[PDB]
């Protein structure tokens, strides 16, 4: 996926790595971030505020001011807590720059109404004479940027960048930046990322289950994703695979329970049953937390498996539903199972034999019942 | 045909030693009818060799090699890799094969490879006229001709899905798993899959999901087409615009999942690298929107697909573009053993039994304790051994003995019979393990077994009553020397350090000593005929051993007469006498010693004559 | 053995025995012509408890029990069984200390000895287990581990040992350092810790193989132990099941010679 | 063994016989997987002939002596000797 | 040295095997395997003779052997 990272995180990345294929004397490493537990002072919480030309006195009586103002952004009602100060650059022109990826290769975007520079994935940008670009205002200052941008892209292209967006730059300078990073390049980047951390969208708080989750994603092939999107949700959801886990998603919205919709995750790529185990037991925790006078619901589907062993992930699922059997049942949970796959009648055996005994509610289907059947027969009913 | 992806005759090589994917494949083939396995060679960067798996219920040979090279050089018939590579090696292996002459079309497995990656390899594939099915994907397969791996599961799902003949239907989802579910739906809508593509779920595929809608508006089999997408990127443009262009003309069904978007956080990405909408554009919605206005089959929700897909095949069959095909033979394969087994569907009876340890569950069990109970509890090795031997929780006294009696006798010089034999192995450039048994071979009754026969002797004289002089004349009569009664240089004035350490100890710490107590009366009677018939380190052990068993009072008579009975003690010292020998074999090995010839004059030669070595 | 008193390594057994140095002194004595320090002695001890025994399934356990089964005595049985300890039972503890000492020695960072053994094709020896992984980890490796952190003097090929671990981890979570891992990198531990042995001693030590002696002296354990668990049981014969071999004779024409 | 007769490399085993090839020949199928020309199973049998003893000297003999001596079984005193067989010894 | 390179000679004579086969054949220790079953024989021969003979147990002579044991000093761990 593509992660966004903090204009402090972007700027210490281009100080540092960008002096390595130009002569970038031009740009120091001068940043400071401020967090809630920690001149130009602007927040850093991924945004589209900003106190311009200002005594570090001055700076002092924003920051107090600002910190944990509650703001609204995109919709979203957050607390304001992350903000960078860097030296207020005096300038005359604004030239904007921005690099992003198309199927064929590298798209430079640069103005002063935009020009667009392609550099192919094969052949690099050394197989690319700059004639492309803009003659009306760059005489002097052609070169230079030509140079620049040559740089930032051998850069983007070295650092593992999905995404970056100088805007804007004077003279050669950076004034706001934008970045997103591949967060697949993770392993390659293990020197250059080595300061930096991905931040939580604007009002999100860190969560210790979600990151206790990607942290067993990261030891394995298969994959195993959390995302909370409403802790005192009724509707849970355990689905197998990316695309079938969108789809019953697309089912509850589609029934009205768009509100009720406790969580979005996914796991596949045959995880073993230590790894679903604590998957289970993490999903059974967040929804044993608070009591719901009509009950909570827990969706174990997903399509049938072209190799995920159902014997073996239902194995880990049933061993942390028998130890959450007493929190299962006084929190009125009621189980709806829809599983396929390698060894699924093992799986749903297991399953069957739980209900019988564990004391709740557990509904189990096969590949007989369409996919997505279990959600308006919990929902509705 | 350039359209053509798979067919009956191609043949693959499997990169990565994927036992379960290969057997599938092969399963596969078999349940087809294919004459040929689609597998020319395994690629194993570990090793090379063979492999064996199952054609049926018959077992087939597969060639393995460590590089992609040395595979293609061997087998150029083989045109498609499945790559099974991790997402730190998809890459490099995708590049090597691609550079190989011979190979076409590369699946990658992988989840979790870079975009710049996956792009690069897009681009190697495109301007070599190749394929790339991938990253983050199952593959996909032709009804009846070839399967990408694990592509479509089970051999029960393949025949429930009636995936062992081609249908009309060409499919291309991002989505694996739900190119499984879509198997399903479509083989219950229509007359099934020709062939279906799964692109996977990542921003940048290798070939994008028109390359594959492209090759199905050539290819004449296929009257059909059905699609699944997803937000996020604008793949699904590319389709759209070739829909508006005229460029499918074959009627398509389209659905883009992802339209609960809208109504959860703006920053929620989805499972699949790719599924996430940027913009408005990137929508399931806009995307579903400008599939109906480009005159798809687009349904209500995903509930619906199968309805469309139902009325998209009647359509066909009304106008005749479909004809009514027979079902051919339904395939059966046998289950396999360990799903059999496993599932509780048969019983199998063990060959072995095994009572003193258990390595099965979560801890390995030594005589039913846990190992970290043993070693927290400082057992020791003696305990150790009195579990594993005994099956007993030894008393201290007696778990020390043990370890007294291994010290004692872990060395007795080079010069007996078993340090003698392992030295001459050790100077002959034997390894330690050979050397090691060259020299406890020769444990048996004359080294090391009088052990074994003084516990044996005393037992029986002190249990059948004999008085200590009764047992002394009766061996005398017989003309048996007693057993660990005697030494060359040691007496009553002089006595053996080693058995006067053994009886110091059982005398200050064993609960009962009365075989001792009885070898002492014996003993006695010994030295009164000649001082050097004291008792021996053997004689010691033998005897003591019985009493520390008469001790732990939970030996009845019988459990010690078998003790004695099956060489316990020829273990015991067998297992402390391996320190020794190991340490004579080293240092042989430290000293650089050459190849031992016992001297010629040590030897007398004595042939037999021409007459007697005549047969009568 | 000549003398008035039998000597262990110069040492008269009375004085071996008096100072209560124990089975691991004595290997010391035997083996290495050391008095090792307490720590070390207990070690060697520990190793042996450890490795006692590991089930009846693992091919030195497999043949004594086979060996018994035949009725052959207890002795013969045991032989039958260590002729298995080699490079694919019981060695990767060599092995391991050999790896691991090389790449810590020639100074090559973690991730550079785990990418260059991926090039080379060769599994780290030491690395890796089958159900065991870093949210389960093997209780043997963690007694022996726990018990180096403690009580050694210095664990410089262990700390190393563990930021190679914390890579293979970071592929697969049971990459994890196995018991043969653990035996032979904090055996080299051990010995750095002594003083007593220069680099070429620890090296020799390795390439003479002591670390196979200590996995088949108290691999014997358990082998003795299989081999009367079977007289008492009274087991039979043992005859491999037929269905459990491929029978593929070569043609006529195959076994031609030219 | 599995069939109705002994095979040797797929050979029967009364064939082997009737045939007479002999130690050498039955060597030839069993390690080397060939039916050996007379020639080649003559001088398996030739080298066996002249490698059965060197005397009771030589590290293997001696080995097997002694524990011989030790009053151990045949076998064990075999191996006993047989395991003196290496890089300097044969 | 002459069982080692005439049965070379024997394989070449064979036809059958290539010279890889013939690699093989060297690297897996066929030719020790040769060796042991021959020896074999008198090996038993030896055994039985003891055994005939009625043979006492063999301990190596004392004066055979130079005992070099290491000093205190030398045993210690610094
Ligand atoms: C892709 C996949 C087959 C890879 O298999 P895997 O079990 O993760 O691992 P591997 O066999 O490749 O081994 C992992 C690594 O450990 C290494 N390793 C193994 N044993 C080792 C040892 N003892 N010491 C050191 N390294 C060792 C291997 O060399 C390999 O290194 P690499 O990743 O750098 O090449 C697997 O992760 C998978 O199935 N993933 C699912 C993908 C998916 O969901 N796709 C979409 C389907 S729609
Ligand atoms: C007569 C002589 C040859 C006897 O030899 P010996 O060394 O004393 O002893 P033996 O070989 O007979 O053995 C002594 C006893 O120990 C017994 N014995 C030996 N090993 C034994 C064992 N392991 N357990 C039990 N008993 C054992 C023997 O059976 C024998 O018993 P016995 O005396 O009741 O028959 C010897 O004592 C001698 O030379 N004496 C000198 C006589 C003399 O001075 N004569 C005048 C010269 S002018
Ligand atoms: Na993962």
């Amino acid at each position: 996926a593509q992660r966004g990272i903090r204009e402090y995180d972007a700027k210490n990345l281009l100080a540092r790595y960008l002096p390595e294929y130009l002569d970038d004397f031009s740009y120091k490493g001068n940043l400071a971030l401020v967090g809630p537990e920690t001149l130009v002072v602007k927040p850093d919480q991924l945004f589209g505020l900003v106190l311009l030309d200002a005594d570090w006195e001055e700076a002092k009586e924003y920051l107090n001011e600002k910190m944990g103002l509650e703001v609204t952004i995109g919709g979203i009602t957050g607390r304001l807590s992350y903000f960078l100060i860097e030296p207020f650059t005096p300038h005359k022109e604004e030239y904007y720059v921005a690099i992003s990826s198309d199927y064929e290769g590298d798209n430079i975007f640069f103005s002063m109404k935009v020009i667009s520079i392609h550099v192919d994935s094969l052949e690099g940008i050394d197989a690319l004479d700059v004639g492309s670009k803009l003659p009306a205002e760059l005489g002097d200052k052609r070169a230079l940027v030509e140079e620049f941008i040559t740089a930032l892209w051998r850069f983007y292209s070295d650092t593992g960048f999905a995404y970056v967006e100088i805007n804007p730059f004077t003279f050669i300078v950076p004034l706001d930046m934008v970045a997103k990073l591949d967060d697949a390049e993770e392993y390659w980047q293990k020197k250059r990322w080595s300061e930096l951390a991905f931040p939580e969208p604007f009002g999100r708080t860190p969560s210790k289950e979600e990151l206790f989750i990607k942290e067993i994603d990261s030891k394995t092939g298969a994959s195993l994703k959390l995302t909370i999107l409403n802790p005192e949700g009724r509707v849970w959801t355990m689905v197998a695979g990316g695309g079938a886990s969108v789809i019953y998603a697309d089912t509850i919205c589609d029934l009205g329970h768009a509100d009720e919709m406790a969580n979005y995750g996914e796991y596949s790529g045959d995880p073993n049953t230590e790894e679903t185990y604590h998957y289970t037991c993490t999903i059974l925790d967040l929804m044993t937390r608070s009591k719901n006078p009509n009950g909570k619901v827990l969706l174990i589907g997903g399509a049938i498996a072209n190799f995920t062993d159902v014997a073996k992930t239902f194995k880990g699922v049933v061993m942390a539903l028998e130890e959450y059997q007493q929190k299962l049942q006084e929190a009125d949970i009621e189980i709806y199972v829809r599983r396929g796959g390698p060894n699924y009648e093992q799986g749903l055996k297991l399953m069957r034999d739980l209900g019988k005994r564990l004391g709740v509610p557990i509904q189990v289907h096969g590949p007989e019942t369409h996919m997505t059947r279990i959600v308006p027969l919990a929902l509705e009913e | 045909k350039d359209y053509v992806l798979f067919d009956i005759n191609t043949k693959a090589f499997v990169y990565g030693y994927q036992t379960n994917a290969i057997q599938r494949m092969l399963d596969f083939d078999y349940v087809c009818k294919r004459s040929s396995p689609s597998i020319s060679a395994i690629i194993n960067p570990s090793r090379a060799g063979i492999h064996k798996a199952f054609w049926g219920t018959k077992e087939i040979i597969l060639p393995m090699y460590k590089t992609i090279p040395l595979a293609a050089l061997a087998y150029p018939e083989a045109d498609v890799m499945v790559n099974f590579a991790s997402h730190r090696s998809a890459f490099e292996t995708t590049m090597e094969a691609l550079k190989e002459d011979t190979i076409r079309i590369v699946a990658v497995i992988a989840e979790g490879v870079p975009e710049r990656q996956s792009r690069v390899m897009a681009a190697t594939a495109r301007k070599l006229d190749k394929i790339v099915i991938g990253p983050a994907t199952v593959g996909g397969m032709t009804a009846g001709a070839f399967r990408i791996g694990n592509t479509a599961g089970t051999i029960e799902n393949i025949i429930a899905s009636k995936l062992y003949r081609p249908g009309c239907v060409g499919f291309v989802s991002k989505s694996g798993g739900m190119l499984n579910e879509a198997f399903n739906i479509i083989s219950r809508n229509s007359d099934g899959i020709y062939e279906g593509v799964a692109i996977g779920g990542d921003r940048y595929p290798g070939s994008n999901m028109l390359d594959h809608i492209l090759r199905y508006e050539r290819n004449p089999a296929i009257k059909m087409i059905a699609c699944l997408g997803e937000l996020g990127g604008e793949d699904e443009y590319m389709i759209i615009q070739a829909l508006k262009e005229k460029k499918i003309t074959k009627p398509l069904v389209a659905w883009v999942t992802g339209t609960c978007s809208p109504y959860l956080p703006a920053s929620v990405q989805f499972g699949h690298a790719g599924a996430k909408a940027n913009t408005e554009k990137e929508t399931a919605q806009a995307k579903n929107d400008a599939f109906r206005q480009a005159g798809a089959y687009v349904p209500r929700s995903f509930d619906d697909y199968g309805e469309m897909v139902r009325q998209v095949y009647d359509m066909l069959l009304t106008r005749g573009i479909v004809q009514k095909f027979d079902e051919p033979e339904v395939p059966r394969i046998p289950t396999d053993y360990s799903k059999a087994l496993a599932t509780g569907d048969i019983r199998k009876p063990t060959t072995f039994i095994c009572t003193i340890s258990d390595d099965s569950g979560e801890e390995l069990l030594y005589a039913g304790k846990k190992l970290s109970d043993v070693l927290d509890r400082k057992m020791g090795i003696g305990g150790v051994i009195g579990l594993l031997w005994f099956k007993k929780e030894l008393p201290e006294y007696a778990a020390h003995f043990i370890e007294l009696v291994i010290q004692i006798v872990a060395d007795h010089g080079p010069a007996v019979s078993g340090a003698h034999n392992a030295i001459v192995a050790s100077c002959a450039g034997k390894d330690l393990i050979s050397s090691l048994c060259s020299g406890l071979l020769t444990i048996g009754p004359r080294f090391g077994g009088a052990i074994d026969d003084a516990a044996r002797e005393f037992k029986r004289a002190q249990e059948t009553g004999l008085a200590p002089e009764q047992f002394v004349g009766e061996m005398k009569k017989k003309g048996i020397n007693i057993p660990g009664i005697g030494h060359k240089i040691k007496s009553v004035k002089n006595p053996d350090k080693r058995v006067q350490l053994l009886i110091s100890y059982a005398r200050a710490n064993f609960p009962s000593t009365e075989l001792l107590n009885y070898a002492l009366q014996v003993e006695e009677l010994t030295t009164a005929k000649k001082g050097n018939l004291i008792l021996n380190v053997d004689g010691c052990i033998g005897i003591l051993f019985i009493d520390l068993m008469s001790s732990c009072g939970a030996f009845s008579k019988e459990e010690i007469d078998e003790v004695v009975r099956l060489g316990y003690l020829n273990g015991l010292f067998a297992l402390g006498r391996s320190i020794g020998l190991i340490g004579h074999i080293l240092d042989q090995k430290r000293l650089g010693s050459r190849l031992y010839r016992h001297p010629a004059e040590d030897i007398a030669y004595m042939m037999p004559s021409e007459e007697e070595i005549q047969c009568k």
